[PDB]
């Protein structure tokens, strides 16, 4: 048995289920959700994206209510997107080289194992604007209906904290821990000792992109004297320059939350959490 | 230092609270099982996120203590002060005994209850929020209070915390967000959790590793938090503003705030008579540093539970007694001229126009195209006319009645106030908006009198409004299609106040047919003398004025809440029309259509019938077969429609 501390999803049992339904899934949907020729709809993507180089993949959600062995499926990657994304990543490279065991190929392995993968999970289930989350259901995929407004610009962030030791003739490399820098104040006794003599420079590290965009929320329904509202968001990198003003848009993410300051002059926080929103896929 | 805090002795006991209440929670069997015990055990069953406080049944239990001649050891005389104290003993003590789960925990569920189980202060371990009700005065009187609607004025001072009810209009509640209760802090290297709680507004993160095991460790590892082992709630304030009437002479009202959390936050709305209930507490405020001399506190209040006198439409679930109320209403017959007669009995006469009000009330029926397209289920209408005649006694009482219902001026705010505004929130930075009078109407009524006076602005607008339920704005940050929804009610008088007999109405009215054409309907309320009907309009009139009861007739107008009740049940069905009242329907049209614009474009002549007049027929027969409460249209429906119709112009012959 491997599981995840207050979680109940397995890393290998997820793996071989994802490789059974992604081996066996042929237009279940037609027959199952109604009664409407072709055959194993989900292989051919990934038959044919090896030979473009793409990092990319979509994926639907009635698919897996279709199937007989995702239903559970369905509702691990609800309630814990980020972490079965993070184990799909995994899978997907596993399917791929158990799939290219039936071929023989000329030499394209320097990219494959190199590579990176990622999904979007995108036609999901319906959600009723943002009244619907009270905090019992933050941090979950989530879908929504709106139009553009406004666009801010490109937040860098620190990807790679560089570190420049003051003699020696010696840098420093350190990465960042679920999103802080513990800078080493000593100086690499072995060659020279001082507990707190080290540099920083931004130049030499490594960035993130990020935008923020502020949205419109157009729901199917509303209460007695509703109005309109205005929400904020993030994106990341490769979705720059994707959304702006003059589109209606249907979009998928994660309600989340977080704090914010008081000022610029102390770390004193508010007892009130700004709400926001993490992107996954954008229609 | 026994001089600073020195040693003080209270009857409070404890020791006996504790154990009256926790008997109190398992011996309760005079309204499954021991239903306190069964709704503790739906808790259980993760069916509900908040427990109900009854306080009568505490009155009872302490009855019986008396009865059986045990020291009843009251504990309400203590409760109604101090609630912030007793909310955290009785959440213990309900946490001391909570039943065993009936059901099992699946991935189907709250993601929440497998965490509990998974680790199975006590604040995290609290699964049910609690919010109390006071009792009716109804039955505080049965045996022999405490707690009365009061005013945003009459708080005295000594009221800090006791138990309270103060009534008034909300004006504006910013959106729910969340609020931390508990933080869940976690250790890299010890593993171990840390329980940081926070109760004011701001704090100071955690940062060193103070942990147990780092206390016996040279090294202390930094600590970090959690996104969802950590506790929340959500946190809402609301605004009260005294009612009228009891405004003292020539004062100004003012306001005051109140504080809310969790379940409850999404039983308020802006505009509804309310009886909030709970506590006022202060908070860290003392002016602001230099008119201050110490000690002072901004204040707030605590919001436990909503009950307000106008039922919106949404709450009209069926029980064992309102359809026994229904069944009485209409088994008496003549409802429909009986509804007309008792809307707004204090004037004399035009059941007509009483009538065209109840299908104003009504609306009509909802219809969608499918095809990127639906429409209008509503109703507009006007009562034209010269003044002496009653004008506002009509929209008083429909403002009165109706939910949902705003009255207006004609000229003076309506450059903006119908409209949308701009404001930033109070509580959070945001730019929220409030909409105009129209605005906070909606699936509602609304009401507008001397409407000549109106700007083209509003002219404008309400133009847009009547055909299409939406709003256009291009003036600022709000770029919006707001949805209006509503229902309009306007009223006006001539150019020359009394009618000009030898001038038509189309030229005498001040309003253009472009406008007026969206009108479905459309009365000319004159007055000419006449030797007889004044008789018994002035007897009307001194009577009505001699004592309010109305004429002592064998009649009796009913309460509007059942009105209300009545209107919400009929509002449910969505009836369907047949060919054989669809071809006469279209016969009548084909012939008002051809009389109209052939004959009337004369003395007494108005434009001509429309296809807006078609669908206001329809819609109305359409109102009428619900009040029937039938899924099908008679013929004997359309006669009445197009009866009124033509009615609505009788005087202007005579
Ligand atoms: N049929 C009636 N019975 C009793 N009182 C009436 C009647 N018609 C008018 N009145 C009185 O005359 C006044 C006229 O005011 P109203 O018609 O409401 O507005 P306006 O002054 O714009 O016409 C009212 O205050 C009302 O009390
Ligand atoms: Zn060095
Ligand atoms: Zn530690």
């Amino acid at each position: 048995l491997r599981i995840i501390w207050g979680t109940n999803v397995s890393i290998q049992e997820c793996t071989t289920n994802f490789r059974n339904f992604l081996m066996s899934f042929k237009y279940k949907f037609r027959k199952i959700l109604d009664e409407r020729d072709e055959e194993l709809y989900y292989i051919k993507q990934l038959n044919e994206m090896r030979e473009l180089g793409t990092s990319n993949l979509n994926l639907d959600a009635r698919n897996l209510l279709a199937y007989k062995q995702t239903e559970d499926l369905y509702h691990q990657l609800l309630n814990y997107p980020q972490e079965v994304i993070s184990i799909m990543d995994q899978t997907i490279k596993d399917c791929m080289v158990s799939l290219i065991v039936d071929n023989n190929l000329d030499y394209d392995l320097d990219e494959i194992e190199t590579k990176f993968y990622k999904v979007r999970p995108y036609n999901v289930g319906s959600c009723k604007g943002m009244r619907e989350l009270n905090p019992n259901d933050i941090d979950k995929l989530i879908n929504l209906k709106g139009l553009v407004l406004r666009s801010t610009p490109v937040i860098p962030d620190m990807k790679v904290a560089f570190f420049k030791c003051n003699v020696c003739d010696h840098t420093m490399a350190v990465e960042i821990d679920r999103g802080v820098i513990q800078e080493p104040a000593r100086c690499e006794r072995i060659d020279c000792n001082e507990p707190n003599s080290m540099s920083l420079i931004h130049n030499r590290c490594s960035f993130a992109d990020k935008q923020v965009i502020k949205l419109q929320e157009t729901p199917d329904f509303v209460p007695d004297g509703q109005t309109p509202h205005s929400i904020s968001l993030c994106v990341y990198d490769e979705l720059v320059d994707s959304c702006r003003a003059g589109d209606r848009i249907e979009v998928t993410g994660t309600f989340r939350s977080i704090p914010i300051r008081a000022n610029s002059r102390q770390r004193v926080l508010k007892s009130l959490y700004k709400t926001y929103v993490d992107v996954v896929h954008v229609k | 230092m026994s001089a600073a805090l020195p040693s003080i002795q209270l009857p409070v006991d404890y020791n006996n609270l504790f154990n009256e209440i926790t008997d109190f929670l398992v011996t309760f069997k005079q309204d499954k099982g021991p239903k306190y015990m069964a709704m503790l055990q739906k808790v259980a069953n993760r069916e509900l996120n908040s427990v109900i406080i009854d306080l009568d049944d505490i009155l009872q239990y302490q009855n019986e203590k008396f009865l059986q001649g045990t020291q009843a050891d009251d504990l309400v005389s203590a409760i109604q002060q101090n609630a912030n104290h007793f909310t955290e003993l009785f959440c213990r003590a309900i946490d001391n005994n909570m039943p065993l789960p009936t059901k099992e925990i699946d991935y189907k569920d709250d993601v929440l209850d497998v965490i509990l189980n998974q680790r199975r202060p006590p604040n995290l371990t609290r699964r049910y929020f609690l919010y109390f009700k006071p009792l009716s005065q109804n039955c505080a009187r049965r045996y022999r209070i405490s707690s009365k609607p009061l005013s945003v004025r009459q708080i005295k001072g000594d009221f800090l915390g006791q138990l309270i009810t103060v009534r008034g209009i909300i004006t504006r509640v910013s959106d729910v967000k969340p609020a931390v209760e508990v933080i869940a802090y976690t250790c890299d290297q010890c593993g171990y959790e840390v329980f940081q709680e926070v109760n004011s507004r701001t704090f100071t993160p955690l940062s060193e590793c103070t942990s147990e095991e780092c206390s016996q460790n040279q090294t202390k590892g930094q600590l970090f938090m959690s996104t969802r082992a950590s506790k929340f709630s959500a946190f809402q304030e609301c605004k009260i503003q005294e009612l009228s009437q009891q405004v003292p002479v020539g004062h100004i009202p003012r306001s005051l705030n109140i504080h809310v959390n969790g379940t409850l936050v999404r039983s308020l709305s802006p505009g509804d008579i309310v009886d909030v209930t709970g506590i006022f507490l202060p908070a860290p405020y003392t002016g602001f540093k230099a008119l201050k001399a110490g000690l002072l506190t901004e204040t707030y209040l605590e919001a436990q539970f909503v009950r307000q006198h106008k039922k919106k439409f949404a709450s009209f679930s069926l029980t064992s007694d309102v359809e026994e109320r229904v069944m009485e209403l209409i088994t008496s017959g003549d409802v429909y001229n009986r509804l007309a007669k008792s809307i707004a009995p204090e004037i004399y006469g035009n059941l007509d126009v009483k009538k065209a009000l109840l299908l104003l009330l009504v609306g009509g029926v909802d219809k969608r195209v499918g095809d990127g397209m639906k429409i209008r289920g509503d109703i507009n209408v006007c009562l034209m006319g010269d003044p002496g005649v009653a004008k506002s006694q009509l929209l008083k009482a429909i403002c009165k009645i109706s939910p949902r219902g705003v009255y207006t001026t004609g000229k003076g705010s309506s450059g903006v106030g119908l409209t949308a505004a701009v404001m930033k929130d109070p509580v959070t930075d945001e730019m929220i908006l409030e909409g105009g009078a129209l605005v906070l109407a909606d699936n509602g009524i609304c009401c507008i009198d001397e409407f000549d006076k109106m700007d083209e602005s509003d002219r404008t607008a309400i133009h847009e409004v009547m055909e299409q339920q939406t709003i256009s704005i291009s003036k600022a940050g709000i770029n919006t299609t707001l949805n209006a929804r509503t229902s309009i009610l306007a009223a006006a008088n001539p150019l020359y106040g009394r009618y000009n007999p030898r001038l038509s109405p189309l030229d005498n009215i001040n309003l253009p047919a472009a406008l007026l054409s969206r009108f479905d309907i459309l009365f000319l309320m004159l007055d000419i003398p006449s030797r007889d009907d004044d008789e018994k309009l002035a007897e009307h009139v001194t009577y009505v004025h001699m004592h309010n009861k109305q004429p002592d007739l064998d009649f009796t107008p009913v309460e509007p809440s059942k009105m209300r009740e009545y209107i919400a049940y009929a509002k449910t069905k969505r009836p369907v029309m047949s060919e054989a009242v669809n071809d006469y329907v279209v016969q009548a049209y084909i012939r008002l259509r051809q009389d109209s614009k052939r004959e009337m474009d004369s003395k007494f002549s108005f434009g001509q019938a429309t296809p807006r007049t078609l669908l206001g027929i329809i819609r109305l027969s359409q109102a009428l077969a619900k009040l029937r409460l039938a899924d099908m249209v008679d013929i004997d429906d359309v006669e009445e429609a197009l009866r009124l119709v033509r009615v609505s112009k009788e005087s202007l012959y005579q």
